[PDB]
């Protein structure tokens, strides 16, 4: 029972995405790939993935595609080995689904190579040390919680708060000019999302068909059934640990949104005869998340810069599908839809946030120093304002009023209009360089500019941008005064 | 104070009960499918 | 490498991690809670944990390794021996496995579920163990033998703070005879490689490696290697107490322990309880924790120190897992997320922290120290409890407990001599004149400098903080002691004398644009020094 390879089992129970087969010779190995060959008449072929031995022939597996037209007594090919997707640089500037097809319509593609989607996380030997600042260009994640290179990065936060235009940000900010490759992983997200995604790509030449492109695109959205959401991760992962290993480049990864194979999981546990765990999670929600976070690192021969995009049901943090994906990440960027429905973009609330990088002997001196500085002046601010709501502004000390306002030209001075917003915003965005951000939160610390006005640091790039915005103010006010003047 | 200190602890219990609630009828679901098959044992020799 | 006897059975069904078997013909028997081995190839084998004994003669199985591995039909012989994994003093330094198995890095054995000791075998909680913590080692203390829990929430410095006591044993183990030193051995649970790495390298900075040794199940491995890091990293430390030896045992964190075991029993058709958990969780961090003892003096005198660390959600202490530990251990240690942010580190709530042992785990120096300082703490807070909204009136207390604030703030474990000279200095009213900016320069230079030999003043003939060996003389004499009271006395005094005159002097003058910079910077830096 060696080769599998061509065994015939036959349909035995058919409930929802979950399908039964028996094998008269031995269920194949578990996470093995079976293909339907019966004619049923359906206009997509069904593949099945065994995910439980039932007994010595019988085995659960969950179907890719709808079980729609799918009889009883069906005959089943398995495929000998488990669910394989195309590998190597020519699947640069194509998009795949789950099971590995090119789905673009742009012809067949020259594949020299497959690997199968489950592989073993790197050993404790395979761990590299890599301590690195990312810069993205943003004032808040580059100050307060810093990217490291070959780090695992996740953007938690709720519905609309913009964990998709962060992204969108950080690839236009760090994929354009990235000397390695890409692979975009779009998981249980809307379908016009990753065309908007591709035909920025093509036109920002990340995609260059006629040339050579630099990245991947896998996508298993919310029409997908629930088998293809729970393991179109896990080809995209695949690809990018090819990349690192085989390649020995330096890769990116964006994965959005990383819920949804929780989610699908979630759903396809409950048919797989598995009591539910608290909130409504399946039982093996830690293990089965661990296990495809573990693979997501960079090894000894290659690094790869993951972003997570983390959705919290319901803005409850404290949910256990968010809760575990903490543990698993070395940079969190916590959204609040609070500081959104204040007019504040990106909406990171830095008192939630932390960096791994975010001490002395990686980052320089002066970076740490202005970091918790900002962190600590906006922690008081947070305390001050209670007493401001209950006594008022008046009421407070001098010593107070000094740090109330520069809380709030920090506050204010933290959001920045981005390059991909300009349609919501409807102005140029700005990239901000890591030493101007460390220089201006400086200068604003030890109130070098406390006579600028409060709004000129409202959604602006560095410090000169700041002054150009104060100036206007200026001249805008001196022409209502001299319009109230000749009234 | 008081009223909402009330409510929290009324409404921390409801939350544990109802989820105590809805487990134990999945499970119960999950219990009520299962068949019990055909007992292959030598049922003549006793 | 475990030694089979016979087959007892045939795999049957997989469900992830968790595998039933059916018996082999004649029924053969295996006993309850042993170890099985799956022959998942002619030459290699799968572990597994016995759990289950259905009626019919299935037999539930825990999947401890090579679960890719394992399929249906296949044989599975029996051990008929509980887990019983390497111990010694030849582990130490090493990053090990639940199993046993050494996990490679880029003397006898024994039982993973033990009793613990009875009544008659414990003895009070008398010796320290020092944290290296300024904040810790005064208002809670913790004793060898004692189970102090590490409660806080994400990115608040539990795994720092254990850490640091492990590293603060270094520079005491080396001094005193082996006898009195603390073997520290530490349980990653559910954590990443890389994190296990970076603790292994930060371990071996400071040469701690040679007294600890890590016992790591991180993620992506099975949850029943998740379910018994405790155990065995309990196991490993109960060598040395059962030897008259004293050890520290970390578990980081039971948090992922209580998870692994609820997806073990509901994989197995368990009735689920609160939070989904089994029935049994109590019962099993209860009897993790209550391994870890104070052994009398007719069993050696051993002991071990348990830190156990836990997560909470929105400083949500009403989660059934928080709940369990806390009504288990000996006192907390409560992280807030505002002091950590706030400016305090490590960020330990005094207001929420206790420790049930009290002063009986405190030096006779440091608990004379500690018996005014909690009172002086307690009433600077009340009088800061009624001026949140009003100038404050700047009396002795208030006075002091600025200074004491101030000191609490430390990045790597204090020396028991400078922490407790620095606690006395500012006990005594010796910081009254320094402002609560310079505290941490005024003690750097307290303890990494001197000014009376500085400027040929110093008059002492042995009390000097550059002389590390009295350490232990201050702990033998307390401060308050004719032998070192004057001394002690004279140096402080001195050192206020000089710092005022000089250093503090030449800060209150400083105008300019650079010089305003380079002070702050050296403030930063003095910080995070001392
Ligand atoms: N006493 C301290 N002084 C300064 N920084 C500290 C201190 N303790 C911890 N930190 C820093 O705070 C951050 C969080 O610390 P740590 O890793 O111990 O958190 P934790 O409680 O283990 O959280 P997690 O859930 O990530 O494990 C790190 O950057 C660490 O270096
Ligand atoms: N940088 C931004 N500037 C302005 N509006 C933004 C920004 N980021 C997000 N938004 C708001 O959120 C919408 C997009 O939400 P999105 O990024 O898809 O969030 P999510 O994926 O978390 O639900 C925009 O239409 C706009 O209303
Ligand atoms: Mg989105
Ligand atoms: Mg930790």
């Amino acid at each position: 029972v060696a080769d599998h390879k061509g065994r015939v089992g036959h349909v035995s129970q058919v409930i929802g995405a979950v399908v039964d087969v028996h094998f008269a010779d031995g269920v194949p190995p578990v996470l093995t790939a079976l293909d339907v060959v019966d004619k049923l008449g359906r206009d997509e072929p069904l593949t099945l993935e065994i995910v439980q031995h039932l007994d010595a022939h019988t085995g659960r597996c969950i179907a890719m595609q709808t079980t729609d037209l799918l009889k009883l007594k069906a005959k089943v090919v398995s495929t000998g080995g488990n669910i394989s997707v195309p590998v190597g640089r020519e699947t640069l500037g194509r998009i795949f689904n789950v099971l590995g097809d090119a789905i673009d319509q742009r012809g067949p593609v020259g594949e020299k190579l497959r690997m199968p989607i489950h592989a073993v996380a790197p050993k404790l030997a395979d761990q590299a040390a890599e301590d690195a600042v990312l810069t993205t260009g943003i004032k808040v994640i580059d100050l307060i919680l810093p990217y490291c290179k070959g780090g695992k990065i996740g953007l938690f936060g709720g519905a609309g708060v913009g964990k998709t235009v962060i992204i969108m940000e950080l690839i236009n900010n760090v994929a354009k000019g990235h000397g390695g490759f890409s692979v975009f992983a779009g998981v249980g997200e809307r379908t016009r999302e990753g065309t908007d995604l591709y035909l920025e790509m093509m036109q920002s030449k990340v995609i260059d068909l006629k040339g050579e492109s630099k990245c991947v695109l896998v996508y298993g959205q919310m029409n997908e059934p629930p088998g293809a959401r729970a393991r179109v991760a896990q080809s995209a992962l695949t690809m990018a640990e090819y990349f690192r290993d085989v390649e020995g480049q330096d890769v990116l990864l964006f994965i959005d949104n990383i819920f949804r194979f929780t989610q699908a999981n979630s759903e396809v546990s409950a048919l797989l005869g598995r009591i539910p765990a608290a909130v409504g999670y399946q039982p093996t929600l830690a293990e089965d998340l661990g296990q495809l976070q573990e693979r997501i690192t960079s090894t000894t021969k290659g690094s790869i810069t993951s972003v997570q995009a983390v959705y919290v049901p319901a803005d409850d943090i404290t949910d256990p599908a968010p809760a575990t994906t903490f543990s698993h990440l070395d940079a969190t960027t916590v959204l609040d839809r609070a500081v959104a429905e204040s007019g504040i973009y990106p909406a990171v609330n830095p008192l939630e946030c932390a960096s791994r990088i975010m001490d002395p002997d990686v980052i320089s001196v002066d970076h740490y120093n202005v970091a918790q500085d900002v962190v600590q002046m906006l922690t008081k601010y947070r305390e001050l304002q209670d007493i401001i709501a209950v006594l008022g502004i008046d009421e407070l000390s001098e010593e107070d009023k000094l740090i109330v306002d520069r809380a709030r030209k920090l506050v204010k001075f933290l959001s920045q209009p981005f390059q991909v917003a300009e349609v919501f915003t409807g102005m140029t965005g700005h990239y901000v360089q890591l030493d101007d951000t460390i220089d201006s939160f400086s200068g604003l610390l030890m109130g070098t500019y406390d006579q600028v006005p409060e709004m000129a640091f409202y959604m602006v790039g560095g410090i000169n941008s700041v002054l150009e915005k104060a100036k206007k103010m200026a001249e805008e006010a001196a022409e209502l005064e001299k319009m109230r003047r000749a009234r | 104070q008081q009223r909402t200190s009330s409510l929290y602890n009324k409404t921390r219990q409801f939350g544990i009960t109802a989820a105590l609630i809805e487990i134990l009828s999945a499970m119960s679901s999950l219990e009520g499918n299962a068949m019990k098959g055909v007992r292959r044992n030598k049922f003549w020799e006793g | 490498f475990f030694k089979t006897t016979e087959m007892i059975g045939y795999v049957h069904s997989i469900d992830g991690t968790i595998a039933t078997l059916i018996p082999a013909p004649g029924n053969p028997g295996v006993a309850y809670n042993t170890i099985i081995q799956i022959q998942v190839s002619p030459t290699t084998f799968a572990a597994g944990l016995v759990f289950n004994l259905e009626k019919d003669g299935r037999i539930g199985i825990i999947l401890m390794d090579n679960i890719t591995e394992v399929q249906s039909g296949q044989k599975v012989m029996a051990t008929g021996q509980l887990l019983h994994i390497p111990v010694g003093a030849g582990v130490l330094g090493k990053v090990v496995n639940p199993l046993g198995h050494e996990v490679p890095v880029g003397s006898t054995l024994g039982k993973v579920d033990t009793g613990a000791p009875n009544i008659v075998s414990r003895s009070p909680v008398n010796y320290n163990l020092l944290t290296g913590f300024k904040a810790v080692d005064t208002m809670i203390p913790i004793g060898r033998g004692q189970r102090e829990l590490i409660v806080g929430d994400r990115q608040t410095g539990k795994t720092s703070i254990a850490v640091s006591t492990i590293i603060n044993q270094v520079r005491i183990n080396q001094q005193i005879l082996s006898k009195n030193a603390v073997i520290s051995i530490y349980v990653s649970i559910g954590q990443r490689c890389s994190n296990v790495a970076r603790i292994h390298r930060l371990l071996q900075s400071y040469g701690a490696l040679r007294y600890t040794t890590v016992m790591a199940a991180t993620a992506a491995e099975p949850a029943g290697l998740q379910y018994l890091a405790p155990y065995a990293g309990v196991t490993m430390g109960e060598y040395f107490m059962n030897r008259g030896r004293h050890c520290l045992c970390v578990y980081d964190d039971l948090s992922k322990q209580a998870v692994a075991y609820r997806q073990i029993s509901l994989l197995l058709r368990r009735p689920p309880g609160r939070e989904a958990y089994p029935g049994d969780v109590f019962y099993l961090h209860s009897r993790l924790l209550e391994r870890a003892a104070m052994l009398s003096p007719g069993k050696g005198g051993g002991s071990v120190t348990a830190l156990p660390i836990v997560e909470t959600l929105s400083n949500d202490v009403t989660a059934y897992i928080v709940t369990n530990v806390i009504s288990i251990t000996d006192g907390q240690i409560y992280l807030d997320t505002k002091l950590f942010t706030g400016g305090q580190r490590p960020a330990v709530n005094i207001g929420l922290s206790v420790s049930r042992v009290g002063s009986s785990a405190q030096n006779a120096a440091m608990k004379g120290v500690a018996g005014k300082l909690k009172g002086i703490l307690a009433e600077y807070r009340k009088l800061a409890a009624d001026s949140v909204g009003g100038q404050q009136v700047q009396t002795i207390p208030m006075i002091r407990g600025a200074r004491f604030v101030a000191l609490f703030n430390q990045k790597q474990p204090s020396y028991f001599m400078n922490a407790i000279v620095s606690l006395y200095a500012c006990l005594n009213g010796y910081l009254d004149d320094v402002k609560v900016q310079y505290v941490k320069f005024y003690e750097y230079l307290l303890v990494h400098r001197d000014l009376g030999i500085m400027y040929g003043t110093a008059k002492n003939k042995f009390f000097y903080m550059y002389v590390q060996e009295l350490n232990y003389l201050i702990r033998f004499f307390t401060l308050n002691s004719p032998i070192l009271h004057g001394e002690l006395e004279e140096m402080l005094k001195q050192h206020t004398h000089l710092f005022l005159q000089h250093y503090q002097s030449k800060m209150n003058a400083i105008k300019s644009e650079k010089d305003v910079k380079a002070l702050k910077n050296l403030l930063y830096s003095c910080k995070r020094a001392v």
